[PDB]
């Protein structure tokens, strides 16, 4: 019954779950943790990263 | 200054070494050119410099 009420809280937490999951990409870099870049690799490419 | 020859790359910014670090240390945001060409004709003594 109550449906129209649960589409609202389960969109609210389904958006920020993703959100979520979407900080842990690598989005094209060679890694995803950043401070691993900064400790890895010398600042000029570092900075590109 | 005058430097060994395998240490010329050392200048640079972000670089780590023992020149880089206990003796020359440049900026990270760093500006400008370097210029190293090899004076051997006039800092070699036969017995040592």
């Amino acid at each position: 019954a109550l449906g129209k009420l649960q589409d609202v809280v389960n969109h609210n937490a389904q958006a920020l779950n993703t959100l979520v999951k979407q900080l842990s990409s690598k989005f094209g870099a060679i890694s995803s943790v950043l401070n691993d870049i900064f400790s890895r690799l010398d600042p000029p490419e570092a900075e590109v990263q | 200054f005058v430097i060994r020859g395998d240490e010329v790359r050392q200048i640079a910014p972000g670089q780590t070494g023992n020149i880089a670090d206990y003796n020359y240390k440049l900026p990270d945001d760093f500006t400008g050119c370097v210029i190293a060409w090899n004076s051997n004709k006039l800092d070699s003594k036969v017995s040592g410099n």
